[PDB]
C-alpha cells in the first residue's frame, strides 16, 4: 500500500502513462510501488524511477531556491520586517523536499543497491544516492551538513570507482555521474578546481572513445558531453 | 545560465 | 484546519510566495484557508484565488486530455488490448480533477457568491462558477452531463447579465467572462455560431470603448481582446 | 493551436 494491491506490471504501465501526462508525483508513487514489489528493476524501469523523482525533487528545489532568495533579501540591511511567513513557508517546502530525498534514499537502501550486481545498475543507483544526498546538502545548515556532504561524496566516489573499472568512458551513466559529481565539487564541496578537472577529463576521455560507437550511441554520449561542455564554459 | 546536472 | 490556525494575512502572504514559487497547489490551499476565514476577499485576493485554482485544475485537465487521447486510441479497431490501466489512471486523474472543481464550487457556494454585492466581485465569482462547472462538463459522460452543462450556462448567463448592466465593455472581467462563455458555447454546448457571435460582439464593443481608457487600462483590455481575436481566427 | 480561455 498504497500501491501494494496493484500488479507490478500495472504500476510500470501507469508510470509510463504518468510520464506522458507529466504527472511526475504519480509517476514517482507508481515507481515506488514497483520497487516495493521486491524484484530488481530493468534498465528501462530504473530510468522511469530516476526520471520521476528527478522531476518531483527538481520542482521542490526550484521552489526552495525562489523562497530562500526572498528570505535572504528579507534579512538584508534596510529590509522591512515581514514576520515569520517567508521562513515558515521556505521551511515547509524544505521539509517536503527532505522527505522526498529520504524516500528515495530509503528505496535505494531497502533494497535496490544491495541487490544490484551489474555495473549499469550499481553505478546508476549509487549516482542516485549521491544526487539525493547532494539535494539534502543544498538545504542543510545544521550539525549534520558535513556528514550529509560526505554521504554524497562517498556514494559518488564508489559509483565513479565502479564506472571507471566497468564501463566505457562514453557510457551515458558514466558521463551523467561525472557531470553531477563535478557539480557536487563545484557547489557543495567548495572545490571548483576539482569540478573543472573532472568535467575536462571526463569530456576528453569520452571524445577519444566516440570512434567505437554506432551513430545512435554517438548521439547519446554527445548529449551529456554537451552538458559537461556547458559547465566548463560557465566555470572557466 | 544555471549549471547543468542530469 | 488545516489552515484554521493560520492568520488570514499570513495565508495571503504565503499565497503570494507560493505564486512566485509556482507552487500552485500550496497557493490554492492557502487561498482556500483565507476564504474559510469568512471575510469577503479584496480584488487582489480574488485574483490570487482564481490564479491558484486555474493553474491546479489546468494541470489536471491537460493530464486528463493526454490520458483520454491514449484511452481513445486503445479503443480503436486493430488496437492491442492492454487491460484496464489506461482507463483506471484516466479515472484517477478525473476524480482528482472533479474533487478540485467541487472544492472551488463549494467555496463559491459557502459563502463567496452570497456575500458578493459589487459587480466586480459578483461577476468574477459567477464566472468562476461557470468555469468549474465547464471543467466538470469536459469530463462528464453520464446521467448528469446535461445538468452540469446547464449549471455552467446558468452561472455564465447571470455573470453576463450583471456585467452588461454594471461594467464597461472593456472591463477585463467582462472580457474574460465573455471569452470563456464563448469557449463554453463552442466546445461544451455545441453552439459554434453562438460562440463566434459572442466573441465578435464582445471584441467589437470593447474596441469602440478603448478611447475612454488610460494607457494602462488600454493595455490590459487589449490583452484579453487578443485572446478573443485568437479564437475568432481559429474558429473562422 | 488550442482555443484560449482565461
Ligand atoms: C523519455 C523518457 C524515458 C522513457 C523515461 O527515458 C528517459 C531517457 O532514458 C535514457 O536516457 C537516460 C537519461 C537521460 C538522457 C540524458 C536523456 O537523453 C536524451 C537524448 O533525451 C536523462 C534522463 O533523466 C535519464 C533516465 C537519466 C540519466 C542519469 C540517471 O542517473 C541516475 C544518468 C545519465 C542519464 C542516463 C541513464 C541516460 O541513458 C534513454 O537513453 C533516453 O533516450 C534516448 C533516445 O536518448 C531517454 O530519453
Ligand atoms: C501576477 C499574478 C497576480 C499577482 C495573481 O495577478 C494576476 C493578474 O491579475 C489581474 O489580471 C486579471 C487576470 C489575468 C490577466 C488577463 C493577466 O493579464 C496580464 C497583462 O498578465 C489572468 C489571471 O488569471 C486573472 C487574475 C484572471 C482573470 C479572469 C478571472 O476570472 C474569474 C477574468 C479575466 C482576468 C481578470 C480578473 C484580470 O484583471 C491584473 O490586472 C494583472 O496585472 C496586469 C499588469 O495586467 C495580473 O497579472
Ligand atoms: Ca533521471
Ligand atoms: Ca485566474
Ligand atoms: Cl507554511
Ligand atoms: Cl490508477
Ligand atoms: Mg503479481
Ligand atoms: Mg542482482
Ligand atoms: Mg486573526
Ligand atoms: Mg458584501
Amino acid at each position: 500500500g498504497a500501491m501494494g494491491s496493484m500488479e507490478r506490471a500495472s504500476l510500470i504501465q501507469k508510470a509510463k502513462l504518468a510520464e506522458q501526462a507529466e504527472r511526475y508525483e504519480d509517476m514517482a508513487a507508481f515507481m515506488k510501488g514497483a520497487v516495493e514489489k521486491g524484484e530488481e528493476l530493468s534498465n528501462e524501469e530504473r530510468n522511469l524511477l530516476s526520471v520521476a523523482y528527478k522531476n518531483v525533487v527538481g520542482g521542490q528545489r526550484a521552489a526552495w531556491r525562489v523562497l530562500s532568495s526572498i528570505e535572504q533579501k528579507s534579512n538584508e540591511e534596510g529590509s522591512e520586517e515581514k514576520g515569520p511567513e517567508v521562513r515558515e513557508y521556505r521551511e515547509k517546502v524544505e521539509t517536503e523536499l527532505q522527505g522526498v530525498c529520504d524516500t528515495v534514499l530509503g528505496l535505494l537502501d531497502s533494497h535496490l543497491i544491495k541487490e544490484a550486481g551489474d555495473a549499469e545498475s550499481r553505478v546508476f543507483y549509487l549516482k542516485m544516492k549521491g544526487d539525493y544526498y547532494r539535494y539534502l546538502a543544498e538545504v542543510a545548515t545544521g550539525d549534520d551538513k558535513k556528514r550529509i556532504i560526505d554521504s554524497a561524496r562517498s556514494a559518488y566516489q564508489e559509483a565513479m570507482d565502479i564506472s571507471k573499472k566497468e564501463m566505457p568512458p562514453t557510457h551515458p551513466i558514466r558521463l551523467g555521474l561525472a557531470l553531477n559529481f563535478s557539480v557536487f565539487h563545484y557547489e557543495i564541496a567548495n572545490s571548483p578546481e576539482e569540478a573543472i578537472s573532472l568535467a575536462k577529463t571526463t569530456f576528453d576521455e569520452a571524445m577519444a572513445d566516440l570512434h567505437t560507437l554506432s551513430e545512435d550511441s554517438y548521439k547519446d554520449s554527445t548529449l551529456i558531453m554537451q552538458l559537461l561542455r556547458d559547465n566548463l564554459t560557465l566555470w572557466t | 545560465k544555471r549549471r547543468k546536472s542530469v
